């Protein structure tokens, strides 16, 4: 067919871009190319068919409330974003992001989508975020919000070690054609 | 352009690789293979045989020192690349239809600064065009072949610019003059040429680069150069909102309206530095 619109929203600074272009353009986040730009897109294959995926990169602050909704008509799929050792941009997600694109769009289906997830399974970081009264959010923990607000599915990835990214990408296509 | 395949560049380190440990290859994988795919495959094979906490990817492209290397591990760097062609070599590739040919000179490009970083701003940001060179040209018996010359190519701050540029000036050539055309691409496109919301979006590239012309002539080659690809770039976003608004239907008004206050905001800010 043609394109699919995947609209990907979520706190600044929890590597949604990082993620993103390094997905698309076959680097790590160490050799990605910088850019000025923003948007990306990628031919994914899926069943012996190729699907293109336009993937829309929308800011995360407050400033930018008033503009960004501009992007969700004819979206076809949405990616909502937290880092899973960022407990305000889970918060986040409950109480602005879905809210949000389910206001404008209450029939496009979305994703939750976790990141970092290698800072997780990291010694420094969750010894970091505990001495803050906080740990990192298990699969556990992220995988009922989703079912508690009807999105297709959560899938984490990691940027850093590609793991689990192509599934982000693969179900994004899946959950769009249907 | 995965007409021709996909391509990674294939480096082993450590002793326990054997006859491998320090050579390099350029394997061929079927079209639309990504990064993830072959390092999953590649170190998921090496941690069948030497163990799971051995294999180590290094996620990294530009060269290799071995003294950073835990001499017990086995580390593998991977690495896609593209092929390269003369500006001869190319032209031929566009008027006789087949293509797929000589293939043995594939590139990628890495990006750092002086200061020793990966990234930088853009008047910091350097970039490595590096060359390899194969021992023999694809398609070829074997699905890998190994490389036996290198060249690396240094472009300069200005440079990178110019590139980004040149290949956004073409991603909207390219949408607008498509049949049948695709909105949702086309807006995509444009949305981000003229409605950057994360990152600093080209008029922050012109004031950097575009608000002293140089003293030196080396560098005029270079500034003036620059200039031109921002006049045939702000030609080709009217000529794509102009091709945007035939398609919308009503819903995206104020979307595309939107659209137009950025541009004309940008062409208005530009045109200072463009003349």
């Amino acid at each position: 067919m043609q394109t699919i619109k995947c609209v990907v929203v979520g706190d600044g600074a929890v590597g949604k871009t990082c993620l993103l272009i390094s997905y698309t353009t076959n680097k790590f986040p160490s050799e990605y190319v910088p850019t000025v730009f923003d948007n990306y897109a990628v031919t994914v294959m899926i069943g012996g068919e190729p699907y293109t995926l336009g993937l829309f990169d929308t800011a995360g602050q407050e400033d930018y409330d008033r503009l960004r909704p501009l992007s969700y008509p004819q979206t076809d799929v949405f990616l909502v974003c937290f880092s899973v050792v960022s407990p305000s941009s889970f918060e986040n997600v409950k109480e602005k992001w879905v809210p949000e694109i389910t206001h404008h769009c209450p029939k496009t289906p979305f994703l939750l989508v976790g990141t970092q997830i290698d800072l997780r399974d990291d010694p420094s970081t969750i010894e970091k975020l505990a001495k803050n009264k906080q740990k990192p959010i298990t699969p556990e923990t992220a995988e009922k919000l989703a079912r508690d607000l009807k999105a297709v599915k959560y899938v984490e990835c990691s940027a850093l070690t590609q793991k689990g990214l192509k599934n982000v990408f693969d179900e994004a296509i899946l959950a769009a054609l249907e | 352009e995965r007409m021709f395949g996909t391509y990674f560049r294939v480096g082993f380190y450590g002793t326990k690789f054997g006859d491998l440990d320090e050579q390099e290859f350029v394997y061929k994988e079927p079209a639309i293979t990504k990064l993830a795919e072959i390092s999953h495959r590649l170190e998921g094979f090496y941690g069948e045989r030497f163990g799971e906490d051995v294999v180590e990817v290094i996620k990294d492209s530009n060269p290799v020192d071995k003294c950073k290397l835990d001499p017990n591990k086995a580390y593998i760097q991977i690495t896609y690349v593209e092929p390269y062609f003369d500006t001869y070599e190319m032209k031929d590739r566009i008027t006789y239809f087949d293509k797929n040919y000589n293939l043995r000179r594939f590139m990628y490009c890495t990006p750092f600064t002086l200061d020793g970083r990966a990234h930088g701003e853009l008047h910091e940001q350097f970039k490595r065009k590096t060359i390899l060179t194969t021992s023999h040209a694809f398609p070829y018996i074997k699905t890998r072949v190994n490389v036996t010359h290198k060249e690396e190519i240094i472009l300069t701050p200005i440079e990178v610019a110019i590139e980004d540029m040149q290949k956004k000036t073409q991603e909207l050539a390219f949408a607008t003059h498509q049949d049948p055309a695709d909105p949702k691409m086309l807006q995509m496109v444009l949305q981000g040429s003229v409605g950057t919301t994360v990152n600093q979006g080209p008029l922050e590239v012109a004031q950097v680069f575009l608000s002293e012309i140089p003293s030196d002539p080396k560098l005029f080659r270079h500034h003036n150069k620059l200039r031109l690809c921002f006049k045939d770039f702000t030609k080709r976003c009217e000529d794509a909102l102009r091709k945007n608004k035939s398609l919308i239907g009503p819903d995206q008004k104020e979307y595309q309206r939107e659209l137009e206050r950025n541009y004309h905001r940008l062409k208005e800010a530009l045109q200072p530095l463009i003349n």
